[PDB]
């Protein structure tokens, strides 16, 4: 993919945690929006954040995006064991479809 | 809001497939239904998406010559919920082609977020062998 | 669109028709009605201080109680007869509190032309 | 408090009440009478210019020979209805004064139209 | 000059009297008939943003489909009755685009509003 993601991020339990999310200016960010997605194996995903800013409906105040031309990032504070799965970043436009990044994997320790 | 799949089923190369995407608890014509393909070997992959009020759609450049997509006319049952389902077909079955196949459905009714994936089905396999 | 034609699209949408919808022995009861039916909505914006507006932003702080959604949630993912529904039950009260706050502001610009 | 609960009370704390009055064949013609009242109230605010407004004040000096009474002595001694008794015999004189302000007015923002 | 005393008069004239003629079984029909009419009229105004005036600008551009006059041939030749006939074929037209209009300028101001 065009886009490009970290391998793994890891912290303690309660730790804040941020992945990034890049790629070409022309896929991310000028002009574009970044949506975030839980991806565990074997399961669908859930939606995080879209617009780079909002909440999807159910989702804990713990998780919130951030962005940068160069790259947009999702930060989760309060890390768990629950969070403890693979997570992608797409990139989109209203005119366009979605464009996968590599997805990363995030580990808790302790 | 749910979506359901068709099962898991075993194709032999060449061979086309079609999915069903029944859905319930909010209206059809309401959202834009997407199709998202994941397979271990590429991750996810857009494969486009289908208005099922307009009949718009938008396939992905890579699948544009071997995917296509229709949908049921909705079934009402209650002012603001109802019943329908979607469907794809994917011509000329590859092993690359193999994987879990999702059906998902639009975030909003208008913005410029509005056909974002936001509820998915439990997704299902498909598999090819010789 | 036409009268009512927007009533099936989106909140936000449809605030661009405002004004298709703002226009407009037996006969004379059912005229004698419609002005009763007219003058009822027009009577609260006057109280409210919201005359001769189609759009009306108060001084009254939504409370999350009424509803608790976003609003993308609201104004791109709902229609106007969706959202009644969602507050039916607590209308009335919202209307008393702008009628409040409406006083209150009378009042206070009251005072500030008595200092000035 | 209810409606009217603020008549015994003094002209200043009834003046925080305002809204709650503002509100509210033999049948039919009822229905068009208490139509024609609200109307006749309403239209006396669009002649004085002060129409949406709960309280409007005006360019009408006080005219001392209506009433001697210090603001203390109007605001905070006495309830509407004691006042209304005392200048009954000059109301008629105070609508007219209040539109012969507004006749000036007018013709002050209808020369300020053309200038900008 | 009196009620429609302005009549025979150019339009510029007529324009200075306006706020004189703002002003002023079978008796029912003919009670309920009077407001009709006077609410027909301030509902436009209301829609328009034009309520509480006698001379109300607009946003809206003259067209000269509608007519090809100068404001001279028509402020200083022209009587009020002359010029609607010359635009009667037009004048629900102009209506709408009024309307158009205001909906969209109060759209304007909440956005405005919002990032205060
Ligand atoms: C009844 O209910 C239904 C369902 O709720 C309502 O329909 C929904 O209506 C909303 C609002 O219109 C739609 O959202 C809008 O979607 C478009 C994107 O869709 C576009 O891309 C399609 C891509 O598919 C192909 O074509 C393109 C062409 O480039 C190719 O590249 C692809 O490869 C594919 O071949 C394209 O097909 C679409 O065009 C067709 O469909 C549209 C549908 O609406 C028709 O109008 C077209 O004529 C044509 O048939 C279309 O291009 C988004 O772009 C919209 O976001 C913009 O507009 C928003 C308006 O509110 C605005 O808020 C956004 O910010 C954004 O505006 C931006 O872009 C504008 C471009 O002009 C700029 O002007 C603006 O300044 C800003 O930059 C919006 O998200 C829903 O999709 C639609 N849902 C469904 C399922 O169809 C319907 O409205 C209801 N009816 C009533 C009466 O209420
Ligand atoms: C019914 O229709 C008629 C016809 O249309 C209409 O009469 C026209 O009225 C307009 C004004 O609305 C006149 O146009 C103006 O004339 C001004 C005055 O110039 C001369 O006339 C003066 C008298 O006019 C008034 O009184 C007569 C009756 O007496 C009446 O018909 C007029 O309508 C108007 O009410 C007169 O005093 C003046 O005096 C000059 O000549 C005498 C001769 O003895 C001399 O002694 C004086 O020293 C002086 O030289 C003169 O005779 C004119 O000033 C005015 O221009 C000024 O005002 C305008 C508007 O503010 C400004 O824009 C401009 O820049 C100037 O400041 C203008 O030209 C028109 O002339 C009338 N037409 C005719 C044919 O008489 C009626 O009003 C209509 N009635 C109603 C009720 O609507
Ligand atoms: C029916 O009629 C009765 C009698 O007129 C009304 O009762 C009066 O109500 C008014 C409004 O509440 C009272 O006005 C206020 O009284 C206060 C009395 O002081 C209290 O505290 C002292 C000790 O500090 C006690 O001794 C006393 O008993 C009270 O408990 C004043 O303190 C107030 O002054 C403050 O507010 C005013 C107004 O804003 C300011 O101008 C002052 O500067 C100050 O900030 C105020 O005067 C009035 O006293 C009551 N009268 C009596 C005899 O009790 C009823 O209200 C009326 N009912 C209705 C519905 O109208
Ligand atoms: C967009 O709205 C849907 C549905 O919400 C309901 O239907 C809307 C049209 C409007 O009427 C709302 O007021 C209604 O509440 C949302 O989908 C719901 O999501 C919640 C949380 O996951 C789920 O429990 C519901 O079952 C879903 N739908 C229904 C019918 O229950 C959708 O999330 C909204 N999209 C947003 C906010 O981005
Ligand atoms: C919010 O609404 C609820 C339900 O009406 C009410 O109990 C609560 O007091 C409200 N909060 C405020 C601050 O008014
Ligand atoms: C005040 O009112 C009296 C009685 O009507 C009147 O005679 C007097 O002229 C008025 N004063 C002014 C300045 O209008
Ligand atoms: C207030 O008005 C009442 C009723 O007229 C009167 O009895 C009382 O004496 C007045 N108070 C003063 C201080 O004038
Ligand atoms: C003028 O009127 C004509 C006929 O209705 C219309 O086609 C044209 O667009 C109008 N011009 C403007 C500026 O509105």
């Amino acid at each position: 993919s065009v886009l490009t993601q970290s391998a793994s991020v890891s912290g303690s339990l309660g730790q804040s945690v941020t992945i990034s999310c890049t790629g070409p200016n022309s896929v991310c960010c000028s002009h574009k929006s970044i949506s975030w997605y839980q991806w565990p194996p074997g399961r669908a995903p859930t939606l995080i954040i879209y617009e780079d800013n909002e909440r999807a409906p159910g989702i804990s105040p713990r998780f919130s995006g951030y962005k940068s031309y160069w790259s947009a990032y999702l930060t989760i504070s309060d890390l768990r064991p629950e969070d403890e799965t693979t997570y992608y970043c797409c990139s989109y436009t209203h005119n366009s479809g979605c464009v996968f990044g590599t997805g990363t994997k995030v580990s808790v320790l302790g | 809001g749910q979506l359901v799949q068709s099962g898991a089923e075993l194709k032999k190369p060449g061979a086309s497939v079609k999915i069903s995407c029944k859905t319930s608890g909010y209206r059809f014509n309401f959202y834009h239904i997407n199709w998202i393909r994941q397979t271990a070997g590429r991750g996810p992959e857009w494969m486009g998406w289908i208005s099922p009020y307009s009949g718009d759609k938008n396939l992905a450049p890579a699948f544009q010559d071997r995917v296509i997509m229709t949908t049921d006319t909705e079934v009402p049952v209650t002012s603001f919920t109802s019943t329908g389902a979607a469907y794809m077909e994917i011509r000329n079955l590859k092993f690359d082609d193999t994987g879990t196949y999702f059906c998902a459905k639009g975030l909003l009714r208008d913005g410029s977020s509005t056909w974002l994936p936001y509820l998915w089905g439990q997704g299902t396999l498909l598999t090819v062998s010789s | 669109l036409g009268f009512l034609g927007a009533a099936g699209s989106t909140m936000g949408a449809a605030s661009i028709t405002l004004t298709v919808q703002a226009r407009q022995i037996k006969q004379l009861q059912a005229r004698v009605l419609a002005v009763e039916h007219y003058l009822r909505d027009q009577q609260l914006l006057g109280i409210w201080g919201c005359s001769g507006k189609l759009i009306c932003c108060t001084n009254v702080p939504w409370n999350s109680s009424w509803s608790n959604k976003s609003l993308d949630e609201i104004w791109n993912n709902m229609t106007w007869l969706q959202w009644d529904k969602e507050i039916n039950n607590y209308t009335q009260l919202i209307y008393r509190l702008i009628e409040e706050s409406q006083n209150q502001q009378e009042k206070n610009e009251k005072e500030l032309l008595e200092l000035d």
